[PDB]
């Protein structure tokens, strides 16, 4: 079947020990006295960096969705959600969270560790819900960052001023919460390992606009949960670098992560977590999903590049931007999260509308495969809208229904045979094309 | 049978044929607008009508290319009124950040609604307890001022803003002296009634609307009423506006006599500060206002509120009516059913679609007045 080359990740294995370390440095937080705190993969967290070297977050999405890739854990801790007395129609991830903490059960071992305090991002509605009720129950202090501010190019001084202000009071909220005294140097390393980290994982993705790919999205899944763990450290940063080079010697190379590649699918967000074997399914059709705007741009932060493309964003002091001062740093980090292509949409869907046709053109994308996923209000938003926008554009587009985190509305056997229509779909338009363009 | 709020109920029903004749009587634009925290202000200050949009509460198909089914009937039923047709009346459509849901009324209704010359969205801060979100907030409804006064040519000066926020404020205060004699032990003012006004209040010009608040309350201190009280219930929820469900509940022996839904109390509150600054009166009347769930973070000051309203009124009985899927409602309801009950307050919960038959619901009101008669 294979027409290209193929290798397996020789950084898999570090991907893999990085996240298993970040869980469990947040479980051994207090043996030497460190910092825990909690909140969004999306809340700014090297605001708590500023605090030390041994603070430790725990985001709840990816946590979350480590547990809903254990079905029978994940289906407890939403029977507990349930039990307290929730709707189950709440995000499937903040359902999870609860009903885990209710247990007092971690998903690495041993009790669920109790945060310090609460440091958040609010910009889909239940970011607030989710932590309010963790605070409650954990009886601890809470900082919510309020981003909504509306999209990034129509961005003012006055609604840029009232993010780097609300961070000028995290900045005061964590040193009470903590007892520490925040550090301008650390502070700032943080945002430039934050602008490093997530620019560079906007750079990976985009290498993987040649055929073949060099990376498939499943693989994806365990390289940009990095950033959704600690964007702001050093490790992530400097891992994303290495992580760049090998994925550039397998362009170099001509390396495929498909052997047989000879579909390339774009999908969108949050896959359901315990059902990835629907992508090595597809690999024995040759398709290959290349990404999504959710792997690239959950927290890649992206610009336009001198020849239109879309990369990775300029790192300030590339641009000749110093970054010398605390007010300063506050001002650039503001803006730099607020880029963040995974928020526009939240405002405006057509902007994300646009950004999934760019992807489909610079990607080179014969079809895509959307989830109208029901278990995430906060990045379902928007999604017909969406699917119109591509369909009118002439790619071919399917849907199937899921939850990325509850099993119970997800259905493996109809969404298969919707996948298996969908590549007998694409191969029927292939046969189109060439008969008319003989 | 007295008729005294028949002008509100014509109104409500008659709410599209009120608006196409007061653009043959003013010459003016109407706008639909979406969420209460539309600053109204400055739409009837650039001489335009605000008519919020609502659901119809029928049978509808029509929006499903447009908005996936896990998401709440209002958005929906909303979205729906505007591909139908219904609002073709409207130049305009705006939408004041709160609710990520409703959000998709608004982008799916500016993009496929042919009828629409022009739309804005507010991105108000949903952190209004920040010290931060009031600023910002003077900042996004003078943006706001800045784009009317483009779009119609006229300059919208202090003098026109004060002149609206007087209009909206005297309309605010003039509700909440309805409200008051709901407190009454044999309420003049049903819930029914109230909602009515409350309601209308959203799409009706405000001088009129306020003309007619006066002339019913010229005409309460001498209202006979013939209707038996029965337990006295509170309505919670996010908008609240089927009036027929409400009727039902106070035909089966109470009366709605307090509720805290965006088709009453949340919309109107609190008048505004007095403050020399119009910008900054408007911006914080919408900031200070009792929050949306979606709006109330760090703290739960919906709790107090709402606990304050049903202790101010006398409530024996809450029900939460919760439209499918609302997730700023579901986020609190937990908890803010554990208060009222830990404070005396027996709660029912109800969830609603687009439509529903409203003999089981009926039934469930039924059983909840039983409980109400025993401990
Ligand atoms: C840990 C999982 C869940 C599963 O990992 P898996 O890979 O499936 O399983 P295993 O670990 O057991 O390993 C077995 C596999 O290793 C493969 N293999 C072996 N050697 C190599 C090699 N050298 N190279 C390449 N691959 C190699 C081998 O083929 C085998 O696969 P198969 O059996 O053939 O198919 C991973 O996907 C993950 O971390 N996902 C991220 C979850 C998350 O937290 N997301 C962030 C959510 S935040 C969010 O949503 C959000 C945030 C804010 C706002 C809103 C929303
Ligand atoms: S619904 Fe989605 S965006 Fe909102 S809290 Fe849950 S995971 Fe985050």
């Amino acid at each position: 079947a294979n027409k290209y080359p193929t290798e397996q990740l020789k950084l898999w294995g570090k991907a893999k020990e990085l996240r298993e370390q970040y869980y469990m440095n947040y479980a051994r937080a207090k043996e030497k006295g460190g910092i825990r705190w909690s909140g969004s993969a999306w809340a700014l967290d090297a605001i708590p960096a500023g605090l030390g070297e041994d603070v430790y977050s725990l985001t709840g999405e990816p946590y979350a969705a480590a547990v809903a890739h254990d079905r029978k854990f994940a289906k407890e801790c939403m029977d507990a959600a349930e039990a307290y007395g929730f709707a189950r129609d709440l995000c499937s991830y903040m359902r999870i969270y609860w009903g885990g903490m209710h247990l007092n059960k971690y998903a690495f071992g041993g009790e669920f560790p109790k945060p310090d305090f609460v440091f958040q991002t609010q910009i889909c509605c239940s970011h607030s819900k989710w932590y309010q009720h963790v605070a409650k129950e954990e009886k601890i202090p809470e900082f919510y960052l309020d981003v909504g501010v509306g999209p990034y190019r129509d961005m003012t001084d006055a609604r840029l001023d009232y993010v780097a202000n609300q961070l000028h009071d995290g900045i005061a909220f964590v040193e009470k919460a903590s007892g520490r005294k925040f550090d301008d140097e650390l502070f700032i390393k943080a945002v430039k390992n934050e602008m490093r980290s997530t620019s560079r994982w906007a750079d990976i993705c985009a290498l993987n606009k040649v055929k073949p790919a060099p990376l498939d999205e499943k693989t994806m899944y365990s390289l940009y949960v990095l950033c959704t763990l600690s964007k702001s450290s050093q490790w992530c940063a400097d891992f994303m670098d290495e992580l760049y080079e090998e994925v550039k010697d397998r362009v170099a190379r001509g390396i495929a992560a498909v052997p047989n590649e000879a579909i390339r699918l774009m999908t969108d967000t949050q896959p359901p977590w315990s059902f990835l074997k629907i992508f090595r399914y597809l690999e024995t059709y040759g398709a290959v999903s290349i990404g999504s705007l959710y792997t690239f741009a959950l927290e890649g932060i992206w610009e336009d590049k001198p020849d239109g493309s879309w990369g990775g964003r300029t790192l300030p002091w590339d641009k000749g931007i110093e970054i010398n001062d605390r007010d300063t740093a506050v001002r650039l980090y503001a803006d730099w999260n607020l880029s963040k292509p995974q928020w526009q949409h939240f405002y405006d869907p057509t902007i994300k509308s646009d950004m999934m046709l760019r992807i489909i053109k610079e990607w080179q994308v014969d079809g895509v495969m959307l989830h109208l996923n029901r278990g995430c209000e906060g990045l379902s938003v928007g999604i017909m809208e969406n699917r119109l926008a591509i369909a009118k554009s002439g790619t071919p587009v399917m849907t199937f229904e899921g939850n990325m985190g509850d099993e119970r509305e997800f259905d493996e056997v109809r969404t298969q045979a919707r996948v298996d229509a969908f590549m007998e779909q694409l191969g029927v338009r292939r046969q189109a094309a060439s008969a008319w363009s003989h | 049978s007295d008729g005294l709020f028949d002008q509100f109920k014509t109104w409500y029903e008659k709410r599209h044929d009120y608006a196409r004749d007061w653009k043959v009587r003013t010459g003016g634009q109407v706008v639909a607008t979406m969420c209460t925290y539309t600053p109204e202000e400055l739409l009837i200050a650039a001489g335009m009508l605000p008519v919020r949009v609502l659901g119809a509460h029928e049978p509808q198909n029509v929006t499903e290319p447009h908005i996936f089914g896990m998401f709440c009937p209002f958005c929906r039923d909303s979205l729906a009124q505007g591909l139908l047709g219904r609002f073709d009346y409207a130049e305009g459509v705006t939408l004041t950040q709160s609710c990520i849901q409703y959000r998709q009324t608004f982008g799916s209704w500016r993009l496929h609604v042919p009828t629409v010359k022009w739309d804005y969205y507010v991105p108000m801060p949903n952190e209004v307890q920040s010290p931060h979100a009031r600023k910002a907030h003077y900042e996004e409804v003078q943006a706001f001022r800045v784009f009317l006064q483009t779009l119609t040519g006229k300059e919208i000066t202090d003098a026109m803003l004060s002149d609206a926020l007087a209009v909206c404020d005297e309309n605010r205060r003039l509700l909440r002296e309805l409200y008051e004699y709901r407190k009454a032990a044999d309420p003049k003012v049903t819930g029914v009634e109230a909602l009515y006004a409350s309601l209308t209040a959203q799409f009706i010009d405000k001088r009129e609307h306020n003309e007619m608040l006066k002339k019913t309350l010229a005409a309460l201190p001498n209202r006979k009423v013939e209707r038996k009280t029965g337990a006295r219930f509170m309505t919670i929820g996010s908008e609240n506006d089927d009036i027929a469900f409400m009727g039902m509940v106070e035909s089966v022996g109470a009366t709605i006599v307090i509720d805290d839904q965006c088709s009453g109390s949340r919309y109107f509150w609190n008048a505004s500060k007095p403050e020399g600054d119009v910008i900054k009166a408007i911006a914080e009347r919408y900031c200070d206002r009792p929050a949306c769930p979606t709006k109330d973070y760090p703290a739960h000051t919906r709790f107090d509120h709402v606990l304050g309203m049903a202790k101010e009124y006398n409530v024996e009985g809450a029900i939460f009516l919760q439209q499918k899927f609302c997730d700023p409602h579901e986020g609190d309801y937990p908890d803010l059913k554990r208060h009222l009950e830990e404070n005396g307050i027996p709660t029912l919960f109800l969830e609603f679609d687009i439509t529903n038959p409203i003999g089981p619901f009926r039934i469930r009101i039924e059983a909840f007045l039983e409980t109400l008669s025993e401990e």
